[PDB]
RNA sequence: AACGUGUCGCGAUGGAUGACUUGGCUUCCUAUUUCGUUGAAGAACGCAGCAAAGUGCGAUAAGUGGUAUCAAUUGCAGAAUCAUU
RNA sequence: ACCGAUAGCGAACAAGUAGCGUGAGCGAAAGUUUGAAAAGUACUUUGGAAAGAGAGUGACAUAGAACCUGAAAUCGUGAC
């Protein structure tokens, strides 16, 4: 009870933090040039959900084909109005 | 003006039975108020509007 | 839904120099075969139970 | 704890009480009894004398088979034990009694003892294994005692 | 003597703890934590033990993240640290 | 039993899945309906606001 | 018009479970009618070291300094009113807000600050 | 018997740190409805079992 | 003399009672729907000045970090620490 | 337009705990000082000790931590 050491070890805890915050980060830097791949470990690459882990990525989602896009070209419906 | 408003309601009659009400307000005894009826109070009259402004 | 109703309590049955009623499941407890199910019993059903309809 | 009876005479008359006493109960009752109970003088001097030279302390109340002495003649009757655990009680209830008529300044060399109030206080509970497993309580009754000491005079 | 001196040969310890799920009910020789069915990489429950179901049935640990996933789902990620 | 000569031997909830201290089951309320038609409603106009260049 | 509570057990419930940081704030104080006068503040949140006057209780009309905030019991220590603990030593009371008001503030850049928004919504 | 696991040596380790009057300096405190070291574990009553 | 009987006042005895009542218990809503082998849940054991438990936490162990706010915390500790960063 | 601590969830409580059972599983009991607060009874004094008696506190301790109330059964007492 000189009480102060849980201070001076949670101070420890902030160095440490600090410490990781920018390993982490250095590594995470180094880890890309190319859109993907080992840039960056999954310890790097950020946990979300086994569905969200999943997912279309939207390219190829939105990136529908040219049958529907002429359509589309062709039917748009945006704004009419009516009454007299 | 609420003020406005009421005094001439008042003047023109809600005092007593207005001043029942307000006033016959008391915390409703029994346990109606432990399951939420805290309070409880009487009637007093009515104005009909035809709409309020 | 089922409120009350919940041990897994048998009725005793006859000789038992009791009346046959339902009783708890299990020892230690000392809610030890304690009559079990309904109505008159301790936390139990009441009768008739509360319909939704 | 308003315990006992209204007292009198806030000059002459002094107050104790003890709770929970180990001896058993009923049995205590008729410690104490002799010393309170009945009927004035008979108790008075008893308690002055068994406690100030005697031993069998008279029983007149419970029942079961209950041995017979001569010593109940003490009473004219046929029960009274001589159960020690009691006893000792007894003792140490006069005494803080007559320290503190020191500090009333009363006559110790005469108090009297009017109205000890002898009560049941609650009972200690304890089991045993029977034949088959079955389990019986063997239990247990202590004692209430608050006392009350009076001495005005000519 | 047919049950107490018998009593007497309950040195069995029978069922041992577990490892999963610990208790007990491990029975060494075709073993098995009843429970949590651990050998078996599942685990058991059956319907009629709802109660036990309820017993089992996560939360009554500590969701020891999965908890959070429901703040940070609040949150809704907008990501990395404001400055 | 009273005496009173009424509309002879009925009354029916006192029948087949209605909950019990059994479970069952097949329930479908409509107490939800107030709710409900807020639901319709609210939503209904809210949807307009939404729309709400259209016809 | 909402023709109702505002649900006591909830509300009720919710008190108890004050944190704080939400000690605080519930605890206002009516500020002293010079005070008021002055600054033109309706009613003021409280901490340490300040001055009140005690009106109601059973000891109605006491006045004194902060000392103390203890906010889990809900209390100020008023520097120089205490009990006798039977030792002989002084023990002080604690007490609550609305009962007192406050007479003088400590003021420093986040009382100014605060200080402003409050004499502001009066005020301004 | 003579031995017996390390887990087994934690189970009681845990459990002997446990077995014994609560921290008094703590039920000393405000508002400490606290009766007792409830769940403390015994030998001649409540072997362990197993 | 006895035991009973009785009253009442009073006392014991007991934990009733009412009154409360963050408890239950029901209905109804919102949602930027809802895990985890990227190791989930559940499990284990651990971690405090002094902690049994609970509770929190995980050897960065009754915690750090950010951010928001803006002086407490109090069983006893502790710190002058408010122009304060 | 629910229940009111035997109610009400099992569970108002360190409860799905404790406890119990080989195990499967079974699975409880258990509420409130303060017209305001510990002010939680200093001190005296007897008392091995508890403790007592005083005292001392506090509106109130027939409020002294069994704290609201304190029902009945049962018993001492007083009193007859």
């Amino acid at each position: 009870r000189l009480g102060r050491i849980r201070t001076i070890r949670k101070g420890i805890a902030r160095i440490m933090t600090v410490l990781n915050k920018n390993e982490r980060e250095n590594l995470r830097k180094f880890y890309s040039d190319k859109k993907l791949r080992s840039a960056k470990p999954k310890t790097l690459r950020a946990k979300l959900t086994h569905r969200r882990r999943l997912a279309l990525k939207a390219n190829e989602k939105n990136r529908k084909t040219r049958r529907q896009l002429r359509m589309a070209h062709k039917f748009p419906r945006r704004i009419y109005a009516v009454k007299v | 003006k609420t003020k406005e408003a009421m005094t001439f309601l008042k003047t023109v009659g809600a005092i007593d039975d207005v001043n029942r009400v307000n006033d016959s307000r008391q915390i409703r005894a029994g346990r109606g108020k432990m399951r939420n009826r805290r309070y409880v109070a009487r009637r007093g009259p009515m104005l009909v509007m035809p709409d309020n402004k | 839904r089922l409120s009350g109703m919940k041990h897994s309590a048998e009725s005793w049955g006859t000789g038992r120099a009791v009346a046959r009623i339902p009783r708890i499941h299990g020892g230690g407890t000392s809610m030890s075969g304690a009559g079990a199910f309904g109505n008159m019993c301790r936390g139990g059903r009441m009768f008739a139970p509360t319909k939704i309809f | 704890v308003h315990y006992s009876r209204k007292p009198q005479v806030s000059s002459k008359t002094a107050k104790a009480k003890i709770a929970d006493l180990r001896c058993h109960y009923k049995n205590t009752f008729e410690t104490a009894n002799v010393i309170n109970g009945m009927k004035l003088r008979k108790a008075q001097q008893l308690y002055r004398q068994v406690l100030a030279k005697t031993r069998c302390i008279p029983f007149k109340r419970y029942n079961g088979k209950i041995g017979n002495t001569a010593q109940a003649k003490e009473w004219g009757q046929t029960k009274g034990r001589w159960p020690r655990k009691s006893v000792v009680a007894m003792l140490s209830l006069l005494k803080n009694a007559e320290a503190n008529a020191i500090e009333k300044g009363l006559d110790p060399g005469k108090m009297v003892i009017k109205h000890v109030q002898v009560d049941q206080a609650p009972r200690v509970r304890r089991r045993t294994f029977r034949a088959h497993g079955r389990i019986t309580p063997y239990m247990r009754s202590p004692c209430h005692v608050q006392l009350f000491m009076t001495q005005p005079q000519e | 003597t047919k049950g107490t001196t018998s009593m007497g040969q309950r040195h069995g310890r029978t069922h041992i703890l577990c490892r999963r799920c610990g208790r007990n009910a491990y029975h060494v020789q075709w073993e098995r934590c009843a429970a949590c069915a651990y050998p078996r990489a599942q685990r058991r429950r059956y319907n009629w033990s709802v109660k036990a179901i309820k017993r089992r049935r996560t939360g009554t640990g500590r969701c020891r993240y999965l908890k959070v996933v429901h703040r940070r789902i609040r949150n809704h990620f907008k990501t990395d640290i404001k400055a | 039993m009273p005496k009173g000569n009424n509309a002879i031997p009925h009354v029916h909830q006192r029948k087949h899945w209605n909950p019990c201290s059994s479970q069952k089951g097949n329930v479908k309320v409509f107490f939800n309906q107030p709710a409900q038609k807020q639901r319709r409603r609210r939503l209904r106009l809210l949807k307009a606001k939404k729309i709400f260049p259209r016809p | 018009v909402g023709i109702k509570c505002r649900n006591r057990r909830k509300a009720r419930r919710a008190h108890f479970q004050a944190p704080s940081h939400v000690r605080r704030i519930l605890m206002s104080a009516p500020l002293s009618k010079e005070l008021r006068a002055k600054y033109n503040v309706r009613s003021m949140p409280v901490r340490k070291d300040d001055e009140v006057r005690v009106k109601r209780g059973k000891f109605k009309g006491r006045e004194g300094r902060v000392t103390a905030c203890y906010r889990l019991k809900w209390v100020i220590h008023i520097d120089k009113v205490s009990c006798e603990k039977a030792n002989g030593t002084t023990v002080p009371v604690g007490v609550h807000t609305s009962n007192v008001e406050i007479t003088k503030l400590k003021l420093n850049t986040r009382r100014k600050a605060i200080l402003e928004r409050k004499d502001r919504s009066t005020k301004t | 018997g003579r031995f017996k696991p390390l887990a087994i040596k934690k189970k009681y380790a845990k459990k002997l740190k446990q077995n014994r009057p609560v921290p008094y300096w703590i039920r000393l405190r405000t508002g400490n409805r606290i009766k007792w070291n409830e769940k403390r574990r015994h030998w001649r009553r409540t072997k362990l079992h197993y």
